[PDB]
RNA sequence: UUUUGUAUAAUGGGUCAGCGACUUAUAUUCUGUAGCAAGGUUAACCGAAUAGGGGAGCCGAAGGGAAACCGAGUCUUAACU
RNA sequence: AGGACCGAACCGACUAAUGUUGAAAAAUUAGCGGAUGACUUGUGGCUGGGGGUGAAAGGCCAAUCAAACCGGGAGAUAGCU
RNA sequence: GUAACGGGGCUAAACCAUGCACCGAAGCUGCGGCAGCGACGCUUAUGCGUUGUUGGGUAGGGGAGCGUUCUGUAAGCCUG
RNA sequence: GUUUAUUAAAAACACAGCACUGUGCAAACACGAAAGUGGACGUAUACGGUGUGACGCCUGCCCGGUGCCGGAAGGUUAAUU
RNA sequence: AAUUCCUUGUCGGGUAAGUUCCGACCUGCACGAAUGGCGUAAUGAUGGCCAGGCUGUCUCCACCCGAGACUCAGUGAAAUUGAACUCGCUGUGAAGAUGCAGUGUACCCGCGGCAAGACGGAAAGACCCCGUGAACCUUUACUAUAGCUUGACACUGAACAU
RNA sequence: CUUUAAUGUUUGAUGUUCUAACGUUGACCCGUAAUCCGGGUUGCGGACAGUGUCUGGUGGGUAGUUUGACUGGGGCGGUCUCCUCCUAAAGAGUAACGGAGGAGCACGAAGGUUGGCUAAUCCUGGUCGGACAUCAGGAGGUUAGUGCAAUGGCAUAAGCCAGCUUGACUGCGAGCGUGACGGCGCGAGCAGGUGCGAAAGCAGGUCAUAGUGAUCCGGUGGUUCUGAAUGGAAGGGCCAUC
């Protein structure tokens, strides 16, 4: 609907990526944060991207 | 596969795969037929003359599958574990 | 006067039955993991190796025996699963 | 079809030994003309009571 | 003459050991970010056609 | 005949005699039965021709996997209790 | 003089009755309209099917016309009887 | 067209209660017969002592047969 | 005057007249894969199309919408490079 | 009003009485100016209304003349038809009965008539609905396309000036 | 270095002359007794016109077709998927053009955890200030709240604050529930690696039930799985995703 859609990916070089919404006016800065990379098996630091 | 206008099974689902090409030159010899070679060589034309295997296959794999009784020479096929000790039991070789 | 008059109604919505209420009932014999009532709400609790999911579905959590019993100072109903 | 119908007037589903009309403060028989009276305008058999301990 | 094979039910459905078929469970194509992964974990493994569907499929597909 | 339902005032037939409607080909599956049996069987064709030859080929004896590949295991997964 | 007038042949077809397994798959009887004209008629020719021709009605195109007839695709298809 | 007992007709041949008979179906029983299935005889060829049950039937499913023309048996057999 | 031969002859169609519009001649337009033919052995006082329909008095306002005519500046625009 | 619904508008004329007609009013549901407006002499197998004459059109039929119908002789069809020993009523019933129930009546068979019934005969309802039916027709429905039209390249070249 | 002379030089375009292609339904001569045709002479037009291929526009002139269903006959009207209550007959399920309402999302926190707290309303007193603002006390008892409908829940709170945070994790999953099926849901536990807490423990989203669409065809990123002679690559597959 009024939220897009964000692929949060990952800053360890896996090029592994979540998906999520996100409200784009609303919160206007990027979301970072620390999720499970299987790739490397380690909790890595992911990072915002567009679709 | 009609049925009644509502999508059928063979549509609604996905298809998935695609066809291997080396698989239809690729066959399988168990070690009863081992014995059904001549010569006592299981040469992978060999096995084509004895008609064990079709005259276009290219790789050829003997399988733990019924027994084998015979010294013989297994050379240029690849072998499975407990092929190879089948058929080193029954006193054959397992050339490259 | 002739034919008919006409008019449209509003209503003539509703919605799949979710099927719940109690599966196993007092004295059964369950394996762990059944499913012994999908509710909305924990109109029943989980007492003894009885588990609550997400949407207070009670699902027993080892072997045995079904159990109700009226536990607590609210007389609420809780589910328990008797070892056998 | 098409719907339920409209609501035109508003009834009271009355079952045997229900008490619909109290009065107080008259003689006895001028109650009784009055109830006839009341009971000639309604579409259930109906009696005359009087009111007891228990 | 030979009766001809179904090619949609061919590359949909494969033939395993005693008879039944194995399908690509359904779901997995697209809208995934707003699928929970648990239902896409237990999407991706081939399924078995069920016993209503055996039919259908076995008619579409001889040559199996 | 068609129907929830026909004496129906629902359809068909004036009567008789003759003709008139689930077949054939080829594939595939199940059953019965006959042969052979981890084997079974040949097709075109050759043939003193319903014999005999022809085993090209097909089905089966091994499966798992999208596939490479592995193999009484295999696939998933870094790995499975 | 006149797409003038009255009125037979000739051309039509407004009303009525008959007939409606008819004398006739459109006629007969009594009336009726034009009757030197945009008339009528004999003979021969030309225009043809999504096409002709039409003072126009979807009219006529061999008793058949919102697309002739004959042969073929063809045993079209018919969830209908 | 009687025409709101089926009719005759009924003052009980109506209604109620008490009873005892009788009538009344293709129901049940009696006699005789055929068949399906099951057990049991245990024979095993369909006789298989016997016994218990079962046998309305549309669409439909299963089992078993009759008859017709033609071929082999058949240059046989029947027949002026 | 014409018209639905065969249930409608009319207020319908046609008509002389009027208007708009196209057409400079190898004319427009029509039949025709094309040759060619009609238009016409005519030529704008001619020919085609459309509408109205003798005659008399007339035919008012709207160019926004849809068409048609005229314009080429600017925007967007194909093949090709 | 060939337009006007309400509506038989209202007023006047014609009639003893006029939803039609004629003349008006205007409140034009929803006239109107070349898909022409308003008149218009003559014309019309044109539509509406009125009057004179005339009459069996009618009050209300009567008689007569012919052709049939009717009888005799000859010839000789047709549509239709499950079989019929083919009544009335009341009820019942696939809901309107010759055929069921109850009951009344009724000797067997023709001939001339009538047409109330046999849901009479004809035509696999034309109206209505359905069919993922058909055809023709329309359009600013979709997709095309003939035609018309635009440009590039080709047949297609030269000289010169910008 | 958003200017022009450049030796002009290779070139589009435009314009103007030409004639030799081409046109000629101009004239004359010839085949030839022939207003067809062809040849010749000539006049005019002339690289235009016209035709072929490609291409844009227009195109009911023509053609093929589409134009849903439910429905108290069809049309018109309304509805078509999902969530909640009732009908629904005390398990589940259950129809109507039956009676009432909502959804096509929101949230990086409104999620996890740890610690803490408890509402509506009314009365009394109190500066502006009241019926309703903030303060204090009491009665009350959850008559509140639950991001949004209704139901069922909720005090151990699922309601309200605050700290740290990413479990809104990856691979599975005993066993169930629910469907004709596609599918949908619940789920302890196992492995890895995390968050909170001293710890027990809790955490693979939200108090739960709506917030959504299968397949195909493709797009993006990984993956050397395959990659038609060989090595690559194109492509295809598998995984994430639009
Ligand atoms: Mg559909
Ligand atoms: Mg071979
Ligand atoms: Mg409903
Ligand atoms: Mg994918
Ligand atoms: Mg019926
Ligand atoms: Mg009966
Ligand atoms: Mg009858
Ligand atoms: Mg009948
Ligand atoms: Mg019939
Ligand atoms: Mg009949
Ligand atoms: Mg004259
Ligand atoms: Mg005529
Ligand atoms: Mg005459
Ligand atoms: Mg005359
Ligand atoms: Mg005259
Ligand atoms: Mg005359
Ligand atoms: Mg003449
Ligand atoms: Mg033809
Ligand atoms: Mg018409
Ligand atoms: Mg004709
Ligand atoms: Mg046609
Ligand atoms: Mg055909
Ligand atoms: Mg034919
Ligand atoms: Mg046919
Ligand atoms: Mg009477
Ligand atoms: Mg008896
Ligand atoms: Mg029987
Ligand atoms: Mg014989
Ligand atoms: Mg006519
Ligand atoms: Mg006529
Ligand atoms: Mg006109
Ligand atoms: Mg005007
Ligand atoms: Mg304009
Ligand atoms: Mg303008
Ligand atoms: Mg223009
Ligand atoms: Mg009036
Ligand atoms: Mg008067
Ligand atoms: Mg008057
Ligand atoms: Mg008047
Ligand atoms: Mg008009
Ligand atoms: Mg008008
Ligand atoms: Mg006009
Ligand atoms: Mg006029
Ligand atoms: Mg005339
Ligand atoms: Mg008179
Ligand atoms: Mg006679
Ligand atoms: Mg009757
Ligand atoms: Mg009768
Ligand atoms: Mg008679
Ligand atoms: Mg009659
Ligand atoms: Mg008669
Ligand atoms: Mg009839
Ligand atoms: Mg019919
Ligand atoms: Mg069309
Ligand atoms: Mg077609
Ligand atoms: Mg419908
Ligand atoms: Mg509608
Ligand atoms: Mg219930
Ligand atoms: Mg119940
Ligand atoms: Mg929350
Ligand atoms: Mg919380
Ligand atoms: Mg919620
Ligand atoms: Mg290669
Ligand atoms: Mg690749």
């Amino acid at each position: 609907g009024i939220r897009e859609k964000i692929k949060l990916v990952s800053s360890a070089g896996t090029g592994h990526f979540y998906t999520t919404t996100k409200n784009k006016r609303t919160k206007p800065e990027k979301l970072e944060l620390k999720k499970f990379d299987p790739v490397v098996r380690q909790h890595v630091i992911y990072k915002e991207a567009k679709i | 596969g009609f049925e009644g206008g509502q999508m059928p099974l063979y549509r609604r689902l996905p298809k998935f795969g695609f066809t291997s090409r080396k698989a239809a030159i690729t066959a399988e010899i168990r070690l009863s037929d081992l014995a059904k070679v001549e010569g006592g060589v299981v040469d992978l034309n060999t096995l084509k003359a004895a008609n064990i295997i079709g005259i276009q296959i290219e790789f050829a794999k003997v399988i733990l599958a019924g027994e084998v009784t015979t010294p013989v020479t297994v050379r240029g096929l690849r072998v499975t574990k407990g092929a190879r000790a089948a058929i080193e039991a029954a006193g054959g070789k397992i050339e490259e | 006067a002739h034919k008919k008059a006409g008019g449209s109604t509003r209503n003539g919505r509703d919605s799949e039955a979710k099927r719940l209420g109690v599966k196993r009932f007092g004295g059964e014999s369950v394996l762990a993991g059944s499913i012994i009532v999908r509710q909305r709400g924990t109109k029943f609790h989980a007492g003894a190796n009885v588990g609550c999911g997400r949407d207070h579905t009670l699902f027993a959590k080892a072997d045995g025996k079904v159990k109700f019993e009226v536990k607590g100072p609210k007389n609420r109903k809780f589910i328990s699963i008797e070892a056998e | 079809g098409k719907g339920k119908g409209n609501v035109e007037y508003w009834v009271a589903l009355i079952q045997p030994g229900k008490v619909l009309y109290e009065m107080d403060g008259v003689p006895e028989e001028l109650a009784r003309e009055a109830f006839k009276l009341a009971a000639a305008k309604l579409p259930i058999k109906t009696t005359f009571v009087t009111k007891t301990v228990m | 003459p030979k009766i001809k094979t179904v090619r949609g039910a061919a590359k949909r459905f494969k033939k395993t050991g005693k008879g039944g078929f194995k399908h690509k469970h359904a779901n997995l194509r697209h809208i995934l970010t707003k699928k929970a992964t648990k239902r896409k974990r237990h999407l991706r493994p081939k399924a078995m056609v069920s016993k209503g569907d055996l039919g259908l499929v076995i008619a579409c597909l001889p040559y199996a």
